[PDB]
């Protein structure tokens, strides 16, 4: 038929990006197990600044999610070419006039852009109205990131409920969480606080936190634990608060979402998932 | 009519839990709902009578709220062709059975997600985060499931005592996994939670292999918090509790949705709360 246009995003520990070797290929390396590092040309942007064009370079790209990747490819028989989110969004769902868009991951897979989002992508309702999720290929939940010594006891600590410019926190824009704050009443202070501190990225959050200006970032906990484990000024405060699942993403017509969905199953079923746990996610501490 | 649906369910407290209805008023009262179970009249007849019953737990609740929020109105009875689902000489029984063979348009319970259950039946998004789970007495050397002990139980002497219950997800999960492991095993197979608890606490077994949902609620109840699941609730073959519904089913589109709807404004949160904290 065709090969799948597979888009994906910057999210270690589930999606690294390295530039490609002068010679245009991945350079070989090896797991903390000793086997072979599967690695996968992925197409992206070379600039990643807000408002800037999005030409693109051939890079490297490997990590949990990359693996599964491959693991589905050879399991239900297709090929594909993966790149990296032209706007470096997950994706939500905003108001334009009185329409809306989805931005981000969404808004590739709805607008054929991708064929199948493969990344750590929060099943959500807003979500699931649009697109097709996988049975989750991840269980997790939100937790928070603080630089080591600051002392927050969670999603209920007076610091983040009665804020104030003295104690900043903040999450990713476009992202689930950003949905999750904005959707819940309870959480409007929370969320108005955020919105004047939201980061692009993941990374330039917790660069950010590591930094000492940004004093917590709420966000997905198997980014988080994974960050703490390698990186030992900063630790994860107050345990999930809430717990959410990720999904392969399809189209709500895709012809491959009933088998994506069995191979998540198996694979959780025979150990497999819990091999890529063992090589991506837990082996440091 | 086509909005009033036979559901099935099955008693696994305290996701499900079955009382007796009052004599008088023959009436479900307080926080239950009414659920009929077929009883025999005896063992040379296939005569039987339904029994009016009273359901109640967390699940129960989520099927209040799916129905108010889905708009359909039920019939729940409890399913007595065995129990969660096992798949006999190719035919399945248990909840799984009712909803494959058409007599209930779901099921609501503790019923596992799995890939095999999934080839004849629909599953909801996971509504309850489940696996397999390991209960032991507190301090109890073993790593998880692939600890040697329960590998190789014979390169122990004496070896470890451990079983499950069997014909549901967690048996199948291990006879497809770990062969000597499960044929070992079933010497201790255990009629249900309740007595392979009793026999962890009075020394009979050494470890109880089981759904993680479960037992990670009785760890929280128990008389002295003396059993535990190993790794603070550590879960082997992470899934969760699904709602079965047939292939195709038109109903799953909006009960997908208002499960995640309830997830997502906390609604759950308050359910677990309700219905599955305990002291330890
Ligand atoms: N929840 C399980 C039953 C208990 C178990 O086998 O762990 C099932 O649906 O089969």
């Amino acid at each position: 038929s065709t090969r799948l246009k597979i888009v994906t995003i910057h999210q270690e520990p589930f999606v690294y990006v390295k530039p490609t070797m002068s010679d245009g290929t991945c350079k070989e390396e090896f797991t903390v197990n000793g086997d072979p590092v599967k690695k996968v040309i992925c197409t992206g942007p070379n600039d990643t600044s807000p408002g800037s064009p999005r030409h693109t370079v051939p890079q490297c790209c490997y990590g949990f999610c990359i693996d599964l990747l491959i693991k589905l490819a050879r399991t239900m028989n297709f090929t594909y070419e993966v790149h990296l989110v032209a706007d470096g969004k997950f994706g939500t769902q905003e108001r334009v006039s009185n329409k809306k868009e989805w931005n981000g991951m969404m808004g590739e897979l709805l607008s054929g852009q991708a064929d199948m989002i493969v990344a750590p992508l929060t099943i959500n309702n807003e979500r699931a109205q649009y697109i097709e999720f996988s049975k989750p290929f991840k269980y997790q939940g939100l937790t928070i990131l603080v630089k080591k010594g600051t002392r927050i006891t969670g999603i209920n600590d007076p610091r983040l409920r009665n804020p104030s410019d003295k104690f900043i926190y903040a999450t990713v824009k476009q992202s689930s969480v950003d949905i999750y704050f904005r959707r819940q009443v309870e959480l409007s202070t929370m969320y108005r606080h955020m919105e004047k501190h939201n980061y692009e990225s993941a990374a330039e959050a917790i660069q950010a936190v590591r930094d000492n200006k940004l004093h917590a970032f709420i966000w997905d906990s198997a980014v988080l634990e994974f960050e703490a484990s390698q990186k030992c000024d900063l630790v994860t405060t107050g345990e999930l608060f809430f717990r959410s699942g990720f999904g392969i993403g399809m189209r709500k017509d895709s012809p491959w979402k009933q088998n994506v969905s069995l191979s998540i199953l198996k694979s959780h079923e025979n150990g497999f998932m819990e091999d890529l746990d063992k090589t991506w996610v837990r082996y440091q501490e | 009519d086509d909005n009033h649906l036979s559901i099935v369910t099955l008693e696994e407290r305290p996701f499900v839990i079955v009382e007796d209805i009052d004599p008088l008023t023959e009436t479900c009262v307080r926080n239950t709902v009414p659920c009929r179970k077929f009883v025999k009249i005896n063992n040379s007849t296939n005569e039987g009578m339904n029994v009016k019953k009273c359901c109640k737990g967390f699940c129960i609740d989520i099927l209040k709220k799916l129905s108010r929020t889905v708009k359909f109105t039920y019939d729940l009875y409890l399913v007595t062709n065995g129990k969660h689902g096992k798949k006999v000489n190719n035919v399945w029984n248990g909840m799984i059975g009712e909803v494959v063979y058409q007599r209930a348009v779901m099921a609501v319970g503790s019923l596992t997600i799995n890939e095999e259950r999934s080839e004849v039946v629909d599953f909801s998004v996971p509504f309850v985060e489940t696996g397999i789970s390991v209960m032991v007495s507190r301090g109890t050397q073993v790593t998880g499931l692939s600890d040697k002990k329960f590998q190789r139980p014979h390169d122990y002497s004496p070896p470890f005592r451990f079983g499950t219950v069997p014909n549901g997800s967690t048996e199948r999960n291990i006879r497809n996994n770990y062969p000597y492991m499960h044929q070992y095993m079933t010497r201790f197979n255990q009629r249900g939670v309740e007595d392979a608890l009793v026999s962890l606490k009075t020394g009979k077994l050494d470890a109880f292999i089981y759904d993680a949902a479960v037992l990670n609620y009785m760890a929280r109840k128990d008389e002295g918090c003396k059993l535990v699941t190993i790794g603070s609730g550590y879960i082997f073959a992470t899934t969760g509790y699904g709602i079965a519904l047939q292939k195709g089913s038109p109903w799953k589109r909006q009960i997908d949705l208002a499960l995640l709807q309830f997830v997502g404004d906390g609604e759950m949160e308050e359910l677990e709360t309700l219905w599955l904290t305990g002291i330890c």
